[PDB]
């Protein structure tokens, strides 16, 4: 229902306001330094979580803190075959969360993938290029899904001829 | 660890310099006297050579090791030349031509182990170093000529030439350059 | 200082670090590792122009370790190479570093408790048979903490490089039978960290490498506050992964090993040692004490020694004691625990063998120092 | 169940396949896969990525060692699986072609090299449960199986259940102590010296001396001389003196066949024979940064074990994996240990004035015919038991938890 | 303006020598480095190594010429130039959590360290034991303290809490001062008296500053507001809502105009109307300090950011 | 053992009056922000999203521009409420208000939504 260009622009601006991190040594352990969004041990360091949504299926949650922000996405599963392709796409990507440095090794329940951005990343990597990555991820993922669907048809169509032809 | 360290450092032996001055058995001339027993520091470096070059680490256990590591490097330099020799007779004279070359003395720059050898402080050590280190080389060459050239054809023997590529802890007596 | 103008020095003789200063100084002047070593040729290294002595010692032997086969003369508090031990002191008092260079000035020694008696006595020999010192004393390593902290009652937890000790002191009385040792100290945590990085495919094996994983340990490691929370944050998210640069410039990466290694202090069974973790060995010590003294030990836990520096260790330690007291004293009467006043002295200054109380408050001039006899 | 379980042991040199209960592995094959190749059609636009059904044109095992038109790949290195794409293609063809097993109806026992990271135990479990729908998997410690192979083979009067096993396969050597059926996990040591690096050392040592070896076949001949002529010697420098003086006869000849021209070629075989096996005793010959002789690594293990089990461990050292087959390899390790142990007791004699003489430790190093497959044969005798079927993870457990059911390991 | 980059990584805090000819900056590590104006370029001259963790605050006492530094190490040290070497000095900070901020008072006899311990520690020197000893302002603090600024009287201390509120406390140490002169923020001031507290309830306060006439404070808040509060009026606050990103640092530049910087990475400017109390925005990362002229009439200022380096302005 | 047991813890009359901009100006009169109430917060949104969906695109520009700065900040909090459970197509309209509202309020009007400690 909602078109792509207005929806993406809204997510960009919100995420630009949330990416305002600073370093913060924790209050509740002697000198540990940890992302407040994950440990949630303090509860005045947390920002109000906000959702942007294109329709009832596609939405983004932006959830910030003085030193960290978490972004979690859900994508339109347009048919049964696409659920399986999508889930496995995430797993093989998420399996390299040590190279996608902003990526959590697990999604949030009810979300398909989720990024944890700490102050160290926004100090060590160009902020506007991380946001461009998150936007680019949404610009492509349903093209990248559909391309596998076209190829999975082709594989089966070859396998059928390879069996039937030898009769 | 268990590399072959120098055996001969009996404390009754004189110990001139930063290295064991030792009684090099030769008909050449120098500051060191003549050993009479059948075993000697040049024979020791020759004997242990094929083993020593594989050990990638080597301590200085005593002063005689700072001799032995230098004899080993010169032995390698012998092979770097004898391998080219067309016959044993050339392998002798073209070895003497190497012995009387101006090798960097350990305190001189361009020697590879300047961290490990102290400077010779005065002429009566420095000139002793010139007259000792040549007496090492002059003898060391004449001993390899007899046993690198296997007697059937004065080929430089293959087994020895294998070691031409291998250098004792990858240090070279060519220094930073010849 | 002395009315004779003599100076007085403290040596911690530490199993890993010798630590030296003059009496009354709030700081040591020199901290340096106890390494002693000989030059060794190595294929993997270019031999420099830097001169290597036939025996490097101390700080120099640490920076030039890449050329050196290095020993520790001290192991687990017992001298195991007495010749390198002499050479380490001969370096300490020589022209280099703490240049007293003399017999006339006094030295304090610190010995661990429950120390094999011959170890103590050989030190007292060489101090008078070799340096011919004018004044020497051997102090109970545990009491020096409370002198520096300015206390008289409390239980001293003293995790050095070699061995961990717990020693109660009550209003200045030594209670010896409540001494305990735990054989987990900074050295074992280092070797255990080597093994943890070996699983991640980094090989460290030279003696020169041991100092490198120590420098890793000191900068990246920490003790988990709620070990379940650390494990979930490792499993769920990447933030624990952090880089380090080895001497050759390999940009190695280390992860949950940052907390899995220090945890061995609370779980000796992760290493081969069978026993109880520091918190529970501390709790059993207090519980063995005579019943009225326990009320004060809970309020005056005192921390000493570099292996207590790990981020969060005071917080982790306090949690295990509160939970132990809930489980075994209040018998799960949870809400009562608001009454359990417990406090840990964890002052950020914690090379806690400073000398002020032990020297100047003990003698400006006195018959206490042992003397040539 | 009625159908037997599969036992699939994968090493970095070889893999070993068969159903449980057999006495002996039904396939021994090299751990190699030969994928299809192209004239730079794979490039910066896309590397080794296939389309349609082009990915299924490949082979594994000896069917892949000698095919001309394919690029040979070796997925397992230092025992660890390095490229799971090739390993999964390898596993499929093992199951659906070599074993003929239907994965949905046979339990699998599959082997862990004691070094491997937990992530690799997740990924290997993800294969069998989520790719193949195996009904249940178990991941076995290779060393404990090797001990069980000795245990069932050796005489019932000495079935000690206690010993140190040395498992020098290819990849990495493990030294592992087991006391009365429990792995002492704290004491396990890894030595990087293994059959590959002994091969590589011999390969370099030849290629410097003996050029004439064709580049396609350097590796084959290096393996041959390692297997056929190499031995652990009595004293390193004393061999060099014997090889100089009796060079007429300690030197040997190997004749190879040129794979392309079918001309023969010959090489003189010499110092290669005793260098190599002595890399276990002088690891710095092959690695910059390991130096303890194997005869002194094994001592440190026992000396870290609990005081009661120490002597029994010396009484029963078991040799496992192919590289331990070298001539005299047992004799020398026993001599070095014996010379170390009784000298250690000589100290404690003097610290007690000779007032009491300790009962000297006897040391035994034991060679047995299973050595080429003791890991699989142990695996088969385990997976036969009705107990085994309950130690395995049932597939539902992979559904309720994640793949994390294989995070745990006994180290 | 001009720009220079000292390092790739964040310059977490800076301080200046009295005559500005040197700066101290922390290279995102457990040290502080001092640079000298050797030409246009900067030369590193000294290196203070003693901390055991990342430092997060510096102030370089102008006349006393001594540097205070604190950080997550919890330790703070005051550094004396004992000849050609800076030597540290112990401070018995009783804090149990990470230190976060430090500033010297104008009389240079005391300083204060903020921390995550939910306290401010005021410090003064014991002569008899060579260390600096602390007293804590502790009562209405309830979250970490992010920024400190000292009133011209060296007694009143404004403090930005991560508690959505800006507070002013009398840090009157009787061991160091006569009872302080009367002030519009209130004549009643023992140690730890609560002089003022912001009306709002949202957004962390990153920065606070006192005008050179102490009657106006302004503070800068993560809800993208700058506020100024006036003691010539009855402590009346006025707030400007703005369309910028959050601002991290603020300082006065005249008695009635103000300057700030933040996550937009550029300076911005405000004026304060004495009549209506209305602020206004004039426009144009992590610190601002006036280089010449103080808060009475600024003529240059410096800014250092996480993006690296410092800038100097007009 | 021990370490297991954790310790340490009116609008319709303006709409149908045609100048429906006057309704939205009235809809901002009912903020529940300060209250502890929760059922009222569910009422507050429904009274506004019914208004937001009524506008023609010829007006949604001025309907923002006629607000004060508080009005825009007030509006953005209602916008981020409808996204939490869209109607069958109403996201198509909220994203169109968002375009206008963010043009007037800038990203600063978002930040004091993220930091808003009490909300409608
Ligand atoms: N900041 C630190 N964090 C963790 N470990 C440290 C730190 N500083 C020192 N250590 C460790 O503490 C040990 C040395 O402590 P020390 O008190 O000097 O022992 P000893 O006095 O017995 O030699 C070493 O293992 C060293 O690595
Ligand atoms: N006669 C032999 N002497 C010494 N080593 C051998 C001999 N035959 C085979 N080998 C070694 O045994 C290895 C066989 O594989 P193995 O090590 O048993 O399994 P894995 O691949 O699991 O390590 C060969 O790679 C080779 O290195
Ligand atoms: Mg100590
Ligand atoms: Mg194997």
């Amino acid at each position: 229902t909602a078109t792509l260009r207005p929806y993406l622009s809204a997510v960009r601006a919100t995420l630009q306001a949330a990416l305002c991190l600073e370093n913060f040594s924790s209050q509740v352990v002697e000198r540990h330094n940890k992302p407040e969004v994950e440990v949630r041990s303090s509860k005045e360091l947390l920002l109000q979580p906000v959702t942007i949504s294109r329709n009832e299926k596609e939405k983004v949650l932006i959830e910030g803190s003085i030193n960290s922000v978490r972004v979690s996405i859900a994508v339109k599963q347009a048919d049964e075959i696409e659920k399986i392709l999508c889930h496995k796409f995430m797993r093989f990507m998420m399996m390299r969360a040590e190279n996608f440095f902003i990526l959590r090794r697990k999604p949030v329940e009810g979300y398909d993938i989720s990024f944890l951005i700490t102050n160290f990343h926004t100090e060590q990597m160009y902020k506007h290029k991380l946001v461009d990555f998150v936007i680019h991820f949404m610009e492509e993922i349903d093209k990248e899904i559909s391309e596998m669907k076209l190829s999975v048809n082709a594989r089966a169509r070859i396998v059928a001829e390879e069996f039937l032809k030898n009769f | 660890m268990p590399a072959y360290h120098s055996s001969l450092m009996d404390p009754d032996t004189k110990l001139i310099g930063n290295m064991a001055l030792l009684p090099i058995r030769s008909q050449f001339k120098g500051p060191a006297p003549r050993e009479t027993k059948d075993t000697d520091i040049v024979d020791e470096a020759i004997y242990y050579f094929k083993a020593n070059v594989f050990f990638k680490n080597y301590e200085i256990k005593n002063e005689a090791d700072r001799t032995l590591i230098y004899i080993t490097l010169y032995i390698s330099e012998c092979l770097k030349k004898l391998q080219k020799c067309n016959s044993k007779s050339q392998g002798e004279k073209e070895m003497y031509t190497l012995g009387i070359t101006n090798f960097p003395i350990p305190g001189e720059p361009g020697f590879p182990l300047n961290a490990i050898y102290a400077k010779p402080a005065n002429k009566q050590e420095d000139e002793v170093m010139r007259a000792y280190l040549q007496q090492l080389r002059q003898e060391t060459g004449l001993r390899l000529c007899e046993k690198v050239f296997d007697p059937q054809n004065d080929k430089p023997s293959k087994w020895w030439t294998c070691f031409v590529k291998r250098q004792f802890m990858n240090k070279s007596l060519s220094g930073p350059g010849q | 200082m002395d009315s004779q103008g003599r100076k007085v020095v403290v040596c911690d003789n530490g199993t890993g670090f010798v630590k030296c200063g003059y009496a009354g100084s709030n700081f040591p002047e020199h901290i340096f590792p106890a390494l002693v070593g000989r030059p060794i040729i190595r294929s993997t290294t270019k031999v420099g122009n830097i001169e290597i002595k036939d025996l490097m010692v101390g700080d120099e032997a640490s920076e030039l370790r890449s050329m050196l086969e290095v020993n520790y003369p001290m192991e687990n508090g017992i001298v195991r190479n007495w010749d390198d031990m002499k050479h380490l002191w001969d370096y300490t008092f020589g022209p280099e570093k703490l240049n007293i260079d003399t017999r006339n000035c006094k030295i304090l020694l610190t010995e661990p408790p429950m120390n094999p008696t011959k170890n103590r006595e050989k030190i007292v020999e060489v101090m008078f048979e070799t340096y011919q010192f004018s004044g020497v004393y051997v102090a109970i390593q545990a009491v020096l903490t409370l002198y520096a902290q300015g206390l008289l009652t409390g239980v001293v937890v003293d995790s050095g490089d070699g061995v961990t000790h717990i020693c109660p002191v009550y209003e200045g009385f030594s209670l010896p039978h409540l001494t305990r040792r735990l054989d987990i100290a900074g050295r074992d945590i280092t070797r255990y960290l080597i093994k943890l990085l070996l699983l991640r495919g980094y090989a460290f094996n030279h003696s020169a490498d041991f100092e490198t994983v120590r420098m890793i340990k000191e900068k990246l490691c920490y003790v988990g506050y709620n070990i379940e929370q650390e494990q979930k944050l490792a499993l769920e998210t990447t933030v624990l992964v952090e880089s380090y640069t080895l001497p050759d410039g390999r940009i190695i990466k280390v992860g949950g090993e940052r907390f899995e290694a220090p945890e061995a202090l609370f779980q000796p069974h992760l290493i081969n040692v069978e026993g109880v973790g520091v918190a529970e060995l501390l709790f059993n010590t207090i519980q063995a004490a005579d019943i009225d003294t326990r009320s004060e030990f809970y309020k005056h836990i005192v921390l000493s020694g570099g292996s207590t520096m790990y981020p969060g260790l005071p917080s982790r330690l306090e949690r295990e004691l509160k939970q132990l007291y809930l489980e075994r004293v209040l018998k799960g009467d949870v809400e009562k625990l608001s009454k359990f006043k417990i406090r840990i002295e964890d002052p950020p200054r914690r090379k806690h063998m400073v000398f002020l109380g032990g020297a100047v408050l003990a003698d400006i001039m006195k018959d206490k120092d042992n003397f040539w006899m | 169940g009625r159908l037997p379980a599969c036992v699939v042991d994968c090493g970095t040199g070889y893999t070993k396949l068969g159903y449980a209960g057999n006495t002996e592995p039904q396939f021994i094959i090299p751990s190699c896969i030969a994928i299809k190749e192209s004239a730079k059609v794979g490039d910066q636009a896309q590397r080794r990525v296939m389309k349609g059904v082009d990915d299924l044109d490949f082979f594994i095992g000896d069917e892949a060692i000698e095919k001309p038109t394919y690029a040979t790949k070796w997925p397992i290195r230092h025992g660890i699986v390095e490229d799971w794409d090739l390993m999964e293609r390898f596993m499929e063809q093992v199951i659906f072609k070599y074993l003929r097993a239907e994965p949905e109806d046979h339990y699998f026992l599959l082997t862990e090299p004691p070094l491997n990271t937990p992530e690799n135990r997740e990924y290997t479990a993800e294969i069998m449960f989520e790719s193949f729908n195996v009904p249940g998997l178990y991941i076995a410690v290779q060393a404990v199986l090797a001990l069980a192979a000795s245990w069932t083979s050796r005489q019932v009067g000495e079935r000690t259940l206690t010993g140190t096993v040395i498992d020098s396969g290819d990849g990495v050597t493990h030294v592992i102590p087991v006391a009365e059926g429990y792995v002492i996990g704290s004491c396990i040591k890894h030595i990087p010296i293994a059959g590959r690096d002994i091969t590589y050392f011999i390969q370099q040592l030849l290629r410097d001396r003996e050029v004439g070896i064709p580049p396609e076949q350097s590796l084959e001949t290096a393996k041959a001389v390692k297997e056929r002529y190499s031995y652990v010697c009595p004293d390193l420098v004393k061999e060099f003196n014997k090889y100089d003086t009796d060079g007429s006869k300690w030197i040997k000849q190997y004749t190879g066949i040129n794979a392309i021209s079918k001309k023969e070629f010959s090489i003189d075989v010499g110092y290669e024979r005793f260098l190599g096996p002595e890399i276990f005793f002088h690891p710095e010959f092959a690695n910059p940064d390991f130096t303890q002789p194997i005869s002194e690594v094994v001592d440190e293990v026992i000396q870290n074990c609990p005081i009661d089990v120490r002597r029994p461990l010396y009484k029963n050292i078991v040799l496992s994996g192919g590289s331990t087959m070298f001539r005299d390899f047992g004799r020398r390790l026993q001599r070095d240990l014996k010379r170390t142990v009784d000298a250690r007791l000589k100290l404690s004699e003097e610290l007690s004035g000779g007032r009491l003489k300790p009962k000297p430790i006897d040391v035994q190093v034991i060679t047995h015919h299973m050595q080429r497959y003791a890991v699989w044969f142990g695996g088969s005798m385990l997976a036969s038991t009705p107990e085994f079927y309950q130690v395995c993870h049932t597939k539902k457990d992979y559904e309720e938890i994640g793949p994390s059911i294989c995070r745990h390991n006994p180290v | 303006m001009a720009y220079h980059s000292f390092l790739v990584e964040p310059i977490s805090c800076h301080a200046w020598n009295k005559d500005r000819t040197q700066i101290a900056i922390c290279p995102n590590n457990h040290e502080v480095h001092i640079y000298e104006k050797s030409g246009n370029k900067w030369v590193q001259v000294h290196e203070l190594k003693e901390h055991n963790g990342q430092v997060t605050g510096i102030d370089w006492a102008p006349d006393s010429n001594r540097i205070v530094t604190c950080g997550t190490d919890r330790n703070a040290y005051v550094w004396t130039l004992k000849g050609r070497t800076w030597k540290p000095t112990l401070v018995i900070l009783r804090i149990n959590r990470a230190a976060r901020c430090v500033r010297w008072a104008p009389n240079e006899k005391k300083f204060a360290v903020g921390s995550g311990s939910r306290v401010i520690s005021i410090c003064y020197f014991e002569q008899e034991n060579d260390w600096w000893v602390c007293k804590h302002i502790k009562k209405p603090i309830r979250s970490t303290v992010l920024s400190l600024d000292w009133h011209p009287n060296s007694v009143l201390l404004a403090a930005g809490s991560c508690d959505f509120k800006c507070r002013i406390f009398s840090a009157y140490i009787k061991e160091v001062e006569e009872r302080p002169a009367p002030t519009p923020w209130g004549s009643k001031m023992p140690f730890g008296e609560l002089m003022f507290e912001s009306s709002s309830s949202c957004g962390w306060v990153h920065g606070v500053c006192f005008s050179a006439n102490g009657s106006r404070v302004a503070w800068v808040s993560h809800d993208s507001t700058v506020c100024l509060a006036d003691a010539d009026k009855k402590m009346a606050v006025a707030t400007l809502a703005s369309e910028t990103l959050p601002l991290l640092a603020v300082t006065f530049i005249t008695e009635s105009s103000l300057v700030a910087a933040g996550h937009d990475c550029f300076p911005v400017l405000f004026t304060y109307d004495s009549a209506a109390g209305k602020l206004s925005f004039g426009g144009r990362v992590s610190q601002i300090s006036v280089l010449s002229g103080g808060k009475a009439k600024c003529s240059q200022f410096c800014t250092t950011g996480m993006d690296g380096g410092m800038s100097i302005w007009d | 053992r021990f370490r297991k047991v954790d310790v340490g813890e009116e609008v319709d009359s303006c709409l149908r009056q045609g100048n429906m901009t006057a309704a939205l100006q009235a809809a901002l009169k009912n903020p529940p922000i300060n209250t502890k109430s929760q059922a009222v917060k569910d009422r507050a949104g429904s009274i506004v999203l019914k208004v937001l969906i009524s506008f023609k695109a010829n007006d949604i520009e001025k309907a923002v521009q006629s607000l004060d700065k508080n009005g825009v900040d007030l509006l953005m909090k209602y916008i981020y409420k409808g996204f939490e459970s869209p109607s069958d197509n109403s996201s198509a309209v909220l994203l169109q208000w968002h375009e206008k509202a963010l043009a007037a309020g800038g990203v600063g009007s978002i930040v004091r939504v993220l930091t808003a400690r009490k909300t409608v």
